[PDB]
């Protein structure tokens, strides 16, 4: 029942000093070796310090660790932060026969330009109609901020059933892009005269319309 | 959670040679009459009907 | 107290009852009253003469 306690969120401006703690629950922190792994997002973890004072060959000198056995806490001190330090630090105590990893500590330090919501629409294809389905796809792209509200319309009545939308995502254009899908039956697509997608972004509204042709 | 804006206020009390100005009230039970009882109406410990 | 007189206040008697009691507890040594003036169409409207 030995668990390591680590703060969830730690943020500090670059160039300053910060202390990362790791508190043991039952066993004393000086009983067993405490190791810190620096893991980049979408990458394998890498050892950043071991033996509570020993640095691996390759990491810089700033990664310093200390042990406070009176408070049952392991302290990792970082001095002079910069960009690539934005990784996850897990304090590891294998103890005996079981690695107890820490919760983890991330980093948070801080140009997206404003843009117009280009909107395109497509009607359901004939192949989809032959496969007893119909889906209207609304696409919002090349815009900023990434906070848009979609509202499907059947001629004049809003449609909310079967509406699926995507959260805005980052692209190479430094702008945002999103998507919206309206699943429909083949008879519902041809029941209304026209279907339109309305996109609201920074007050301005861009609306496209399609018709069964 | 450790860096969010928190609205913190402190309520302090003062003790001087002045009567109470802002203080809590007191509850109210029943009332009796025409019997020899003791009453404390803020100025006297009077016993009587 | 209603009256119909402009000068030499009458010899009648009238007590004074309280309206509010303020427990402030501060010094006081000087006082001054406030008056209100009117700005009609006859006066130019400037507070000089
Ligand atoms: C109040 O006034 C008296 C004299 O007018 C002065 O001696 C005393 O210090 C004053 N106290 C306070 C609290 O201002």
């Amino acid at each position: 029942n030995f668990m390591l306690t680590q703060p969830h969120s730690v943020s500090e401006s670059p160039g300053k000093t910060v202390t990362i703690s790791c508190t043991g629950s039952s066993g004393s922190i000086a009983s067993n070796y405490v190791q810190w792994y620096q893991q980049r997002p979408g990458s394998a973890p890498t050892t950043v310090i071991y033996e509570d004072n020993q640095r691996p060959s390759g990491v810089p000198d700033r990664f310093s660790g200390s042990i406070d056995s009176s408070s049952n806490s392991a302290s990792l001190t970082i001095s002079g932060l910069k960009t690539e330090d934005e990784a996850d630090y897990y304090c590891q105590s294998y103890d005996s026969s079981n690695v107890v990893f820490g919760g983890g500590t991330k980093l948070t330090v801080l140009g997206q330009p404003k843009a117009a919501p280009s909107v395109t629409l497509f009607p359901p294809s004939s192949e989809e109609l032959q496969a007893n389905k119909a889906t209207l796809v609304c696409l919002i792209s090349d815009f900023y901020p990434g906070a848009v509200t979609v509202a499907w319309k059947a001629d004049s009545s809003p449609v909310k059933a079967g509406v699926e939308t995507t959260t805005p995502s980052k692209q190479s254009n430094n702008k945002y892009a999103a998507s919206s899908y309206l699943s429909l039956t083949p008879e519902q697509w041809k029941s209304h005269r026209s279907y339109s997608c309305q996109v609201t972004h920074e007050g301005s509204t861009v609306e496209k319309t399609v018709a069964p042709t | 959670v450790g860096y969010q804006p928190y609205r913190v206020v402190v309520l302090s009390f003062e003790l001087l040679h002045a009567p109470a100005t802002v203080c809590g009230p007191k509850k109210s039970t029943n009332l009796v009459k025409n019997k020899c009882v003791n009453f404390n109406f803020n100025g006297l410990t009077g016993t009587g009907v | 107290t209603p009256i119909n007189l402009v000068r030499d206040l009458p010899q009648g008697f009238s007590a004074l009852e309280p309206l509010v009691d303020l427990p402030i507890g501060i010094n006081i040594t000087r006082f001054q009253t406030l008056l209100a003036l009117h700005r009609s169409y006859l006066t130019p409207g400037d507070s000089s003469s």
